């Protein structure tokens, strides 16, 4: 029992609101509101099947009006890239299973 | 007493009364200030399943 029955298919399956956050470089309070504002709006234009562009486009808008005019989010299941952002600005979480996010502010 | 001499002997210290007034005025002053936004920094994240 315990890990060892727990399978990869199994724990994706046992769990879905489990958050784990990889890269922090922003201040805690700010990725606090931003963390409870990304999960919300995920979950809500998850829909029938998840939209990696219905999920971009309500996080562009939520964050262009709660911090700066300039915020570029991209989310993705695997990528590779090189991003310049100003100090404390940049926030990284990935949600359980393949599900990578990058919010950064410009 | 002559015209001019009556002239000058009209005018009088209560006839004729002289005030000097002047306007406070800042001192001009010259200064230089710099703006530069905070340092960025480029940062690369790779994320995978396994991961």
């Amino acid at each position: 029992k315990a890990v060892t029955d727990m399978d990869i298919n199994e724990l994706r399956k046992l769990m879905i609101g489990k958050a784990i956050i990889n890269s922090s470089d922003m201040q805690g309070d700010l990725l606090q509101e931003a963390q409870d504002v990304i999960q919300s709006g995920i979950e809500n234009n998850s829909a029938p099947v998840l939209n990696i562009e219905a999920a971009c486009k309500y996080i562009k808008e939520n964050l262009d009006k709660k911090f700066g005019p300039t915020w570029q989010c991209i989310i993705g299941e695997g990528y590779a890239y090189d991003v310049t952002v100003q100090n404390n600005t940049l926030l990284f979480m990935f949600y359980n299973g393949n599900l990578a996010v990058l919010i950064f502010k410009s | 007493h002559d015209e001019e001499a009556i002239k000058q002997t009209l005018r009088n210290k209560f006839n004729y009364n002289t005030r000097e007034c002047q306007t406070i005025n800042p001192s001009i002053r010259e200064r230089g200030v710099s703006t530069e936004p905070p340092p960025s920094d480029t940062i690369c994240g790779n994320i995978t399943q396994w991961e």
